[PDB]
């Protein structure tokens, strides 16, 4: 153990009785010391105390205001298809997006390892599909932020932001939903179809924020500072690995990033695309009702106004199209309402199914994302493994 | 000193000899409803969560060792599990073995006991056969304060059907001494349980744990403690065991009996209600008399025939007003 | 949770008893005058919440609430260390301050004035209760205020919780002394007949029995009426205490009084306590043994009712549970029962189960024992029908002479009639019947 | 970029309650009273954006918009430390200094004479922000001016971000003390309506509520309007505590609102937090016991939201969002929850998935909590509009007998008719047709006129 301390700190950074035990002590105290200074060099070295934190708050989401603001400027590009998206502008957006939040207060050695990677661009990718935040690791610090570790790490920034992505397209949809409520007061006929475009949409950024929540809390921040409080008591540099090594599995395996819990991000990549697909529908169903919002004000704002100057409010001609155009409104905004009630049908069962198979992983975060989606129970009416999963395995335990 | 071997024992006596009375008040208050489901039923969840509040609701949450305590659900009730250890040799063993499993769900106030996790090296004072003790000791706790609670229960929903129909008062009267006389014996068996068997023995312990001189001695004065607790509670002699099973679960039955009642009268054929109801009291008055008879009889002849003084105190205890010395003699 | 106990404190005598019992329950959790847990309350196996409620997050506020017909009283509750104690919505000022005018039937009226305030309070207490059990109603039997107004506090705490157990300690007139509130028998009769139909046990503090365990075993040879109002409260702690001290068996306030209470008519009960002392007798902390305590509870010049000698009538106890605390020895506890057993200091009752529930508690740091061993004794005793009894006699003495009515006539519930004082008398009567048949084996037809 | 909120300042009340709402956001986000990040302020982990606006590399300006009909406030916000917080060119004050009179309509004529500057000054903060969520309106509903002037605002806010959510912290009066201002039904139901029509999420804070508690727990016999009105300002920065901390989720104010606001037009939220206890009560190290705090949110007493009894709706959630403050964990606020859910505290759509969403976040190391845990709910619940209900049909009470109406007939929205109080008692049915469609499966078509005429034959 000494000759590998000094091996990585140069590469990376009684005896005429009982001979057996007269250097056994010395050995041991003198591996420990040179284990020791190997620890210190690295981390003095390479900041690998600075890399874990850096890694905290981009890849495992501990700089919540920086991934909000990632997520929220990726949402207007993010739902193009990611062919037209360039690496260069989505680190560009990133910085924005950085200057514009709590991220800009983070240090300049932090902020530099906080980047946006774009994965290779393909034609109907989302933003979603190919936005991750990274982490540089090298030197000594990349003994324990591996290319396993760092990959994982990655993983879980790129999981949370797209879950992010997609709860906020779905807020943004919600919003405008709401907001055009006031607009459509004076077309009530057209508010209906708002309302259900907010339904889908909020049940959609009910889900995916969840998710997100779980990723990047349960088992990205927490495996983060885990990792970052064993870095600190780390007794040697292969200590400092090892404990850095199992923080990253465990935070890869909690946020689903883990080699074992791949069907578990499955299901919940599933549940992510259906809630950004009830998105989308609520986005284009509340984008109508607005429209026809706007236009039966804006007839009814020429119909005023003419009054006012004593001609015909409106033309026989002119007040058909305006009746047909209203009808018209009408008879859609049953069918957009049957249409996102659909939409959130679908994204509700692929969530109570994902949400079923978190609570069924052996990952905790994945239990909590199971237990965040139904807090009001509506997946645990729908999925019967949220309910199961807590109440089974205790009572055994209890037993002897 | 390492090993904190008195600050466990005091944790066990806080926990799985129910010293901590608050504790248990806040334990049950939050997971009666749960405990009451059959077993199956049960979410262990909420038993935890109950656990975990009842501990951060007691003084225990001062005890550094409170997350030492555990919830544990037998896979017996307690009585069934003392009768099968006694009729071990015993030409009940036979009859155990015979005896079909009652398909009584049982629920979780039969199965509630704590458990106690001591960390190595104090593993070896604080074995599993201390805290299966440790565990009988609590679910024999948990179960008086069971009995208790339902006599009250019982006494709280007499007295609201004494407000609502002032003519009814005539036919609750009956109903309200035998829930006293149930109560009366419930809190007596308690009081002897907690504080003549439990309380003594752990005195005893820790003034031998005191005084012992080797990990071995401490370890015999904790068996010897627990075997003490267990004497004294009456849990080894398997008719008296029998015969309080029998008393409590008809006080149970007389407490259900009673609620149900005073239920009805409250939503609220029904003279005849009311003189089935009376009936019904009258019969759980007999069965609880007769019980109550044969365990004071079995305590006599215990105490006359075996030289268990303690017996003695038990008789005492359950006719310190003489209720039952005219009945013994009959 | 615990059982929780809303005090309703009625008139001027009766809010004073209060304030002294929140007092005392404060001292022996470990709650400061301000509702401040305080740092030497370090032995958290008090029940806290017995006595207190919580009112916010962090202040415990005692389940008190002062209802008084004149407004010094409730004004001395508000200038009172136990202001801080008591909701402010759970304090009813009468707008008049006229008081009952000694008249009961005007306390009860006034109680009926200030019945939502009063029910209000309960309510809120309760909802401030995780396992509320119910109401103990503190008041004096011989004024006019505290009697009418503790029996309307008495049944409104009936109905705003009226699925939980209410216990009360109903201090009841002397009956042998000339009150100078002429109409003191009357509301004595209020006090009986409220404690019969809405309390499951009624602890009986006759003020005469305080001055008497004052003389003999506290040494005061001038009990003040402060002295009074502290055994009365002293007298409801001791009855109260196996709601506030948690332990085995008899943890609620329905659980307490179910062993005490065979019938819901038999529910008049005697106290008695020793070893008793005046606050200012902590100097000379007797050596009580077993024996001695056992034999002063049993003994009426330190025991908290104030029962005639009765030669011809063997009165007894329907049960009776002493809680010991301190160095006993078992000897010295078989000596006790054998002397006990020879005077036979105690009559217990023949006709139903009844026993000396002990749990072991450790006592509270925060309150001073002024005795190395000492116990309380709860008990429901027939001999307490001779005070219900005599109340009763002296009340239909008064409504027969229309005594001190002219005071009830001002209020709605007297102006016609006095026929609340009747059935008061007649309740307290019955009551009175009941507890002296508890003492025989008769008790289970008693009221038939 | 954060989702940065534009915080409207109305009347005397409002305007004050703003201010005070901006001083504790800066406070909890570490922003000098000047509008300066301290030096001390180094943990750049706050959402100063969501809340606060930069007008410079350095200096967070609050983006908010004060407009008074009576100068005494604004004056006294410009004599304030916070004087520096606010553009001054976003303050505007009456030269008249008379205020509205207690009078809403005179409010809401106010607010039109300062829509230029309220509405300049929204716009400014909307185009400093990369990613502008709306505009969060400050307003009292118990006096003249701060009420119309925040319908005023609302109103504005919604038809200049039609595609923005617009979150509001509406103030309900206090029922137990008797307002001096007795008009003020009439400024209740416009706010409501303000808050139901043109805002996304309005978190209801009874100052009802907040009397009842100081009454019971300080044992104070009269409760001051004073107290009410900072223990409301308290529960909407607690409701919005995940919108200005940002955590793992609802980061952001549209994300923050999305998972309250189930439907368009039901957006009458209710709030709850537990455990209430008073700045004042710190003192006292209460043993709470973990039954203890539920019995005590489930009092009354300790809610710090007075919600009506509506007998005529089975008020169920339509969304809720948690807003937690302190040390969470979202495994935790997850089970807290399902606790509720097995408690049955909120019922949620049958027709589509929702939930509680659960933000956790670090709390601010600057601010002492007197409590060692805290948490805020806001949820969609149709029995807050019990509250709205009842101070519409109040409103339409007093203006069938003409009451205080001297002072509306002064301003051009009363002066022919009282048809802007119709208007409002209109949006206040409509709000309370929404939240019981928003128990329905059929809150896919909540808030269409078929459902409002349903839910009034």
């Amino acid at each position: 153990l000494i000759g590998k301390s000094i091996n990585f700190l140069h590469q990376v950074c009684d005896l005429f009785t009982d001979l057996e035990n007269a250097f056994q002590g010395k050995i041991d105290a003198a591996y420990f010391e040179t284990s020791k200074y190997l620890l210190d060099v690295l981390n003095k070295k390479y900041s690998l105390l600075d890399h874990m934190q850096a890694m905290r708050r981009y890849l495992l989401l501990g700089q919540g205001d920086f991934i909000r603001h990632l997520m929220d400027l990726l949402k207007p590009e993010l739902v193009r298809p990611a062919t037209t998206l360039y690496q260069h502008n989505l680190t560009g957006i990133l910085e924005t997006a950085v200057r514009a939040t709590n991220a800009q207060f983070d240090s300049p050695e932090i902020l530099r390892r906080l980047d946006v990677r774009l994965l290779e661009v393909s034609p109907g990718d989302t933003g979603w599909d190919v936005f991750s935040l990274d982490y540089h690791v090298d030197g000594p610090i990349a003994t324990v932020f591996t290319r396993e570790c760092m990959s994982h790490y990655l993983r879980v920034f790129n999981f949370l932001w797209r879950a992010k992505r997609m709860e906020y397209i779905l807020t943004d949809i919600r919003k405008g939903h709401m907001c055009n409520a006031k607009l459509l007061r004076n077309m009530p006929e057209f508010s209906g179809v708002l309302h259900q475009c907010h339904i889908l949409a909020s049940e959609m950024v009910h889900f995916i924020h969840q998710m997100q929540y779980y990723i990047t809390f349960e088992v990205l921040e927490c495996s983060w500072d885990e990792l970052w409080n064993k870095v600190q008591q780390a007794q040697d540099l292969d200590h400092i690995i090892a404990a850095h090594e199992v923080f990253l599995d465990t935070i890869i395996s909690r946020c689903l990033l883990d080699s074992d819990s791949r069907a578990l991000l499955n299901q919940l990549r599933a549940v992510f695309d259906q809630i950004i697909e009830l998105q989308n529908a609520q986005d284009a169903i509340y984008r109508a009702a607005l429209e026809e919002l706007q236009r039966r004000l804006q007839f009814e704002e020429k119909k005023k106004q003419r009054e006012i100057e004593g001609q015909w409010g409106v033309t026989a001609a002119e007040e058909e199209e305006e009746n047909k155009r209203i009808g018209e409104f009408k008879e859609s905004i049953p069918k957009m309402c049957s249409q996102l009630r659909i939409l959130t049908h679908f994204y509700q069962g692929i969530v109570q199914q994902f949400l079923v198979l978190l609570t069924t992983s052996s990952d905790e975060s994945l239990r909590f994302l199971s237990f965040r989606l139904d807090f009001n129970e509506h997946y645990k009416a729908r999925e019967p493994r949220l309910r199961v999963s807590l109440g089974t395995r205790g009572r055994r335990s209890s037993h002897t | 000193e390492e090993k904190e071997l008195v600050a466990h024992l005091r944790s066990i006596k806080r926990y799985f000899l129910m010293d901590q009375g608050d504790f248990f008040v806040h334990f049950m208050d939050l997971a009666e409803e749960e405990l009451r489901k059959p077993v199956e039923d049960i979410t262990p969840p909420r038993l935890e969560a109950l656990l975990e509040l009842a501990l951060r609701m007691s003084t225990a949450n001062t005890d550094p060792f409170k997350d030492d305590l555990k919830i544990d659900l037998m896979p017996h009730d307690l009585i069934t599990q003392l009768l099968r250890v006694l009729a071990i040799e015993t030409k009940q063993e036979k009859a155990m073995a015979h005896a079909d499993p009652t398909e009584l769900a049982l629920s979780g106030l039969e199965a509630f006991s704590f458990d106690y996790i001591v960390k190595w090296p104090l593993s070896l004072i604080i074995n599993r056969k201390a805290l299966t003790r440790y565990q009988m000791l609590f679910r024999h706790m948990f179960y008086c304060k069971h009995v208790e609670r339902q006599l009250c229960s019982v006494w709280i929903s007499n007295k609201t059907a004494k407000q609502h129909s002032l003519h009814s008062a005539q036919w609750f009267a009956g109903a309200f001494t035998l829930r006293q006389r149930m109560l009366n014996f419930v809190q007596n068996i308690q009081y002897y349980m907690m504080f003549e068997v439990m309380e003594p023995t752990w005195h005893i312990l820790e003034k031998n744990l005191k005084s012992a001189s080797n990990i071995d001695d401490v370890l015999g004065h904790h068996t010897g403690f627990l075997d003490t607790c267990l004497k004294d509670c009456m849990l080894t002699n398997p008719e008296l065991l029998k015969v309080f099973s029998k008393l409590m679960s008809v006080c149970v039955m007389f407490t259900n009996c009673m609620q149900k009642f005073t239920q009805s009268m409250k939503l609220d054929d029904t003279v005849q209600l009311v003189s089935g109801f009376e009936a019904t009291i009258n019969k759980f008055d007999k069965n609880f008399s007769a019980h109550l008879l044969d365990l004071l009889a079995r305590l006599s002849i215990y105490s006359t025939s075996d030289c268990e003084h303690g017996m003695a105190s038990v008789i005492s205890r359950l006719d310190f007003n003489g209720f039952y010395t005219e009945r013994l003699e009959r | 949770m615990p059982r929780e106990i809303i005090t309703l404190q009625l008139g001027q005598c009766g809010n004073q008893i209060g304030f002294e019992f929140w007092k005392q329950l404060c001292a022996e959790h470990g709650i400061s005058p301000e509702g401040i847990v305080e740092e030497f309350a370090t032995e958290g196996t008090d029940r806290k919440d017995v006595f207190f409620y919580q009112a916010d997050d962090e202040h415990y506020i005692p389940r008190a609430v002062l209802l008084d017909l004149e407004p010094r009283v409730i004004h001395s509750i508000l200038n009172s260390p136990y202001a801080k104690l008591y909701n402010p919505e759970n304090i009813y000022l009468s707008e008049h301050g006229g008081g009952a005018g000694n008249n009961w039937a005007s306390g009860f009226s006034q109680g009926e004035k200030i019945h939502e305030d009063i029910f209000d309070i309960i309510d809120r207490e309760a909802d401030g209760s995780d396992s509320l059990e119910g109401f103990v109603l503190c008041h004096s039997i011989a004024g006019g205020t505290g009697s009418g107004l503790g029996s309307y506090l008495l049944e409104r705490l009936n109905d705003r919780y009226p699925k939980k157990l209410v216990q009360t300690y109903s201090v009841f007139p002397n009956q042998d002394e000339m009150s100078d509130v002429v109409v003191q028998p009357y509301n004595s009769l209020l006090t009986l007949k409220r404690l019969t139909q809405n309390a499951d046990c009624v602890v009986v503090l006759d003020n005469t029995a305080l001055n008497r365990i004052a003389t003999d075993r506290l040494h005061i040879q001038n009990p003040s009426f402060s002295q009074i109002n502290q055994l009365v409260s002293t007298i409801m702690s001791a009855s109260t205490t196996t709601l506030r001290y948690p332990g085995y068996m008899n943890n609620d306030l329905i659980g307490l009084i179910a062993s005490l209470i065979p019938t819901p008519r038999l529910h008049f009960l005697m106290t008695g306590y020793t070893p008793l002392t005046t606050d200012q007798s902590v100097a000379s902390v007797r050596k009580t043994t077993v024996l001695d305590v056992m034999r002063r509870l049993l003994q009426p010049k330190n025991v908290m009712v104030s029962t005639g000698r009765d030669r011809q009538t063997n009165h007894c106890y329907i049960a009776i549970l002493n809680i010991i605390q301190g160095e006993v020895d078992p000897t010295q506890v078989h000596k006790s029962l054998q002397r006990i057993r020879e005077r036979k200091l105690a009559n217990f009752i023949p006709w139903g189960p009844a026993s000396i529930q002990v749990a072991l508690s450790r006592k509270s740091p925060y309150l001073p024992s002024a005795h190395r061993v000492s116990g309380l004794m709860m008990a429901n005793h027939t001999s307490i029908s001779s005070l219900f009894e005599r109340t009763c006699r002296q009340y239909d003495k008064l409504r027969k002479r229309e005594a001190f009515l002219e005071q009830f006539r001002k209020e709605d519930m007297f102006k016609d009639n006095f026929d609340e004082m009747d059935t008061s008398r007649e309740i307290v009567q019955q009551l009175i019947d009941e507890y002296h048949a508890a003492t025989r084996p008769d008790y289970i037809s008693w009221g038939t």
